[PDB]
């Protein structure tokens, strides 16, 4: 998930992994940085019950 | 392949993910772009000369 | 978001299921569907002014 391109070392940070999942289910427009964060917190509470 | 405008999707923000563009750059991108206020000065001058 | 015209297909009923909708307010829903004949008439008249 991190890797994706094989010949450059650089890799790809993991918001971007999230945002590009997003619009497999529905291509998402418009988005905001307001979204990014009611994800997140809710992913890390999970983790921490 | 080279583009047509069917696969463009219009939106209002254009964020720094995106590819930076001005108006003339963006007929010779995209195939059959016409804006028909360019085109049709063309055809008066052609037509009373 | 908007709508483009790629998005309509045209068939040949159009029963009681949709929307009722005259010529007018046809083009302000959709974003660039252009009838040519309305629009050359002012060009015309904007060239022999
Ligand atoms: C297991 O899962 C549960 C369920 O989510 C977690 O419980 C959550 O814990 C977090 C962290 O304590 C709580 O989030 C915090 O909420 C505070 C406000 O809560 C009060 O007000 C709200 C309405 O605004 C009421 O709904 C609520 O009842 C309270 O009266 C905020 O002050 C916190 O934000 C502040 O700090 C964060 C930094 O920590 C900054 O980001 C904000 O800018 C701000 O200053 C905060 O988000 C959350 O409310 C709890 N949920 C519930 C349902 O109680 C457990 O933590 C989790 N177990 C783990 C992770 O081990
Ligand atoms: C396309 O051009 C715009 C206009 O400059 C760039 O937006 C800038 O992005 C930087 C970095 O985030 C900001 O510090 C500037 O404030 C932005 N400018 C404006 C006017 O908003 C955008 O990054 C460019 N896209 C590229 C280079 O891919
Ligand atoms: C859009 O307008 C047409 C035209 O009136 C509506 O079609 C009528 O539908 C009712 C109910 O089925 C029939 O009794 C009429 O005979 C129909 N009229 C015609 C001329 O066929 C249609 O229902 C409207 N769509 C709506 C309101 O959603
Ligand atoms: C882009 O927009 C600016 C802002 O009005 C304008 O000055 C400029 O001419 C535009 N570029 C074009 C039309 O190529
Ligand atoms: C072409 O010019 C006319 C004259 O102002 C304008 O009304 C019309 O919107 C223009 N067409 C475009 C921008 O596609
Ligand atoms: C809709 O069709 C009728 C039937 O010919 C016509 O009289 C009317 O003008 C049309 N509406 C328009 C063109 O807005
Ligand atoms: C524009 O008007 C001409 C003149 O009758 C007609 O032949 C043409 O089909 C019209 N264009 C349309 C309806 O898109």
């Amino acid at each position: 998930m991190a890797l994706g391109s094989i010949t450059s070392a650089v890799a790809v940070p993991f918001s971007m992994q999230v945002q590009a999942r997003l619009n497999y289910v529905a291509l998402q427009t418009d988005v905001l940085q307001e979204n990014q964060k009611i994800l997140a917190n809710a992913f890390n509470n999970a983790i921490g019950n | 392949r080279k583009p047509q405008m069917s696969d463009f999707v219009q939106i209002t923000s254009c964020e720094v993910t995106f590819l930076n563009t001005t108006h003339t750059t963006f007929q010779e991108i995209v195939i059959d772009y016409i804006d028909i206020n360019k085109t049709i000065a063309d055809m008066l001058e052609q037509y009373h000369s």
